[PDB]
């Protein structure tokens, strides 16, 4: 538990430790899309997560 | 008009093919993995294949330039180990327009000694220096010296060269008396134990003694607590033994709290744990006398320790030499085996972890094959086999056309052993052998 | 766009070939003789050497394995394949839109003749940009993604080379 709680507090990166460990949470900019692209047809919205070795 | 290459050779052993590197800049060919010692009878008439190039016309110097018999067999025994007394198979390859000209030189690399074989030599390398060879023996290594202790306050020593186990070292032929002598009163020499840079020892009266160099010994102020009493020191865990991710440092032993025996662990520079609510009790099957131990790193990066020894004088349904393991110092756990794959009962057994396997040696008491008869080995610590071939006991010679007089095989004597940091096995015999034996499997000295 | 592809690609190679022969400082170019056709040359450009070499002196052989960061592009600079897509390989990369590059294993005898010639003369940790003719690339019809008769330009970083994959991977 202490190691998991310590790794949750790192701020340069996020982890994905699977067996009931760590998830990562993302905040989408829905309000900005709703303001800037009103009247458009959305053809694609792409989100990418990428990792270290 | 190229000289592309795929040079290959057929099965030497059944289904065994050897790979050749092709250095086109330096124009030479060789096999990285050397052929076995057996092969000099096989490559006496052998077949080359897959010698594909842009135009197959190729010749070897003979005075004449005769064409290669690519579809026919050849004697290669003249071309082995061509780097000195240099005698390469040198051959010439033509371009399809016959304008561009090249030669390549081929070297068939072959072993001079069998890789996976324990080499003891023809003779024991030294005599046992102890006076009155009946006396109990013990051997241990410290720094760059190997120490041999005898019960009558008597010490002998020999020193090790600078380093690099793969280098052409020779040592052990000379032993010296450590003239200051005088290991402490009432000591029990078979209890001597190593730590990171110090030696520890136990007395009959259950004092603990220690030393920095083995020359002189003193009591210590941290393990000799009142209320407790020590009865055995088993092994020590340290960063020097392996790669422990668990971060364990200390000495493991047995303490008799209020008249009952418990496992306990003395962490670095602090006293034994004596809290009776959170120690653990020693089982009745656990070894009592002449303990041997080893510590090694699991493939997971965690240290582990294993021990064997003599049990109490008599106990029910006991017929085998079970080995006890421990992931730390708090509690030891037996590797009991339900099936027939369990090794026999042995007297004064010793255990080592060596060349990615486990080995045990000892003397048997079945009255039809008494004495040291063979080593016993395990790949995974839970199944044990007798080695009927290479890796024999010392003094077991191959046919030069035999048993050496000072061999262990069939003897029933006192002894001791250790493995040093060049992976030499050291075996020391008491009354009835009177000699020092030294050996290592050849595969550990190779540069490969 | 892709008109008269062969002639212009060959003209690019000829431009490099005569620049090495007439320009000051060789125009930055250097060259190696090709063992599958003596008298022909492959042209390359030296670049920033690495700082984490696995201290493996010597050069790779023809029938042994190689670990690299690499990127392949055509004459117009467009992407073909590789481990990385920017102007440098990515390790501990600060930009969260690009991941750290993987390393790939190749056999020197299992690649195009340009690679098979240039890889036998690098030392671990060299970075070279190499310019190979269509005679020694895939050539003729070309593979998927190649318009045929194409001169590829590769950016190579040699990390490691060994006799087997198991001691390298």
């Amino acid at each position: 538990p202490e190691r998991i709680d310590a790794l949750i507090k790192e701020d340069k990166n996020t982890y994905l430790k699977s067996p009931a460990g760590i998830f990562t949470e993302a905040t989408l900019p829905i309000s900005d899309i709703q303001n800037e692209l009103t009247g458009d047809t959305l053809n694609a919205v792409k989100l990418t997560f990428t990792n270290y070795n | 008009d190229a000289t592309i290459r795929a040079f290959e050779l057929d099965t030497i052993g059944y289904g065994v093919n050897y790979k050749f590197t092709i250095d086109q800049v330096s124009r030479l060919i060789y096999n990285v993995d050397s052929l076995p010692v057996n092969a000099d009878t096989i490559i006496n008439s052998i077949l080359i294949k897959t010698l594909t190039t842009a135009s197959g016309i190729v010749t070897m110097k003979d005075d004449q330039d005769s064409i290669v018999n690519i579809n026919d067999s050849i004697d290669l025994t003249k071309y082995v180990n061509a780097t000195e007394k240099n005698n390469f198979l040198v051959l010439k390859v033509w371009a399809p327009n016959m304008e561009v000209q090249n030669e390549y030189k081929v070297n068939i690399r072959m072993h001079t000694m069998v890789p996976d074989s324990l080499s003891w030599g023809k003779d024991p390398i030294a005599n046992n220096p102890v006076r009155n060879t009946a006396e109990k023996q013990k051997v241990v290594t410290l720094g760059d010296k190997i120490l041999l202790f005898a019960q009558n306050n008597e010490i002998y020593s020999t020193a090790i060269p600078a380093g690099s186990p793969t280098d052409r070292l020779n040592y052990g032929q000379k032993w010296d008396k450590e003239t200051t002598g005088k290991l402490p009163d009432g000591a029990d020499v078979t209890s001597i134990i190593r730590f990171v840079d110090k030696l520890y020892l136990l007395t009959k009266n259950k004092e603990v003694y220690n030393s920095n160099d083995g020359l002189t010994w003193t009591k210590d102020e941290v393990l000799n607590s009142d209320g407790v009493s020590v009865t055995n020191l088993i092994t020590s865990f340290s960063d020097s033994d392996g790669s422990n991710h668990k971060k364990i440092n200390g000495i493991a032993g047995i303490v008799e709290i209020n008249g009952e025996k418990y496992f306990s662990f003395a962490e670095k520079d602090v006293t034994w744990e004596k809290d009776i609510d959170k120690l653990t009790v020693v089982p009745a099957e656990f070894p009592i006398n002449n303990l041997s131990a080893d510590v090694y790193a699991t493939e997971s990066g965690t240290l582990n320790a294993i021990v064997v020894g003599n049990t109490e004088d008599g106990l029910d349904n006991d017929t085998a030499t079970v080995v006890w393991a421990s992931e730390d110092g708090k509690a030891w756990i037996p590797m009991e085996i339900p099936s027939n794959n369990n090794c026999p009962k042995l007297v004064d057994p010793s255990i080592i972890h060596y060349n990615d396997a486990f080995y045990i040696c000892g003397k048997e008491t079945k009255d039809d094959a008494k004495g040291f008869q063979k080593f016993y080995t395990s790949p995974t610590l839970l199944v044990w086999k007798g080695v009927d071939r290479m890796f024999m006991l010392p003094g077991i010679l191959p046919p030069v056309k035999s048993l050496h007089e000072s061999s262990f095989k069939g003897k029933e004597v006192n002894y001791t052993m250790v493995v040093d940091r060049n992976h030499y096995i050291w075996m020391v015999g008491g009354q009835g052998i009177d000699k020092i034996w030294r050996g290592r499997v050849n595969k550990l000295g190779f540069l490969i | 766009k892709y008109d008269n592809w062969r002639a212009r690609n060959e003209a690019f190679i000829d431009s490099l070939a005569n620049v090495y022969a007439t320009a000051s400082g060789r125009g930055g170019l250097e060259r190696i003789e090709m063992l599958t056709a003596p008298g022909n040359y492959i042209y390359y450009k030296e670049m920033e050497p690495m700082t984490d070499h696995v201290v493996k002196a010597g050069n790779p052989k023809y029938t042994d394995y190689v670990k690299v960061y690499y990127k392949g592009t055509n004459i117009l600079g467009e992407y073909f394949d590789g481990n990385f897509k920017g102007d440098n390989p990515v390790v501990d990369g600060k930009d969260p839109s690009e991941g750290d590059s993987p390393t790939t294993i190749f056999q020197v005898s299992g690649v195009i003749t340009g690679w098979g010639e240039v890889l036998q003369r690098m030392e671990v940790g060299d970075r070279w940009k190499v310019y190979i003719p269509w005679d020694y690339a895939y050539g003729s019809s070309g593979t998927t993604g190649i318009l045929g008769y194409s001169a590829l330009v590769f950016d190579i970083t040699l990390l490691d080379f060994a006799n087997t994959e198991a001691e390298l991977k």
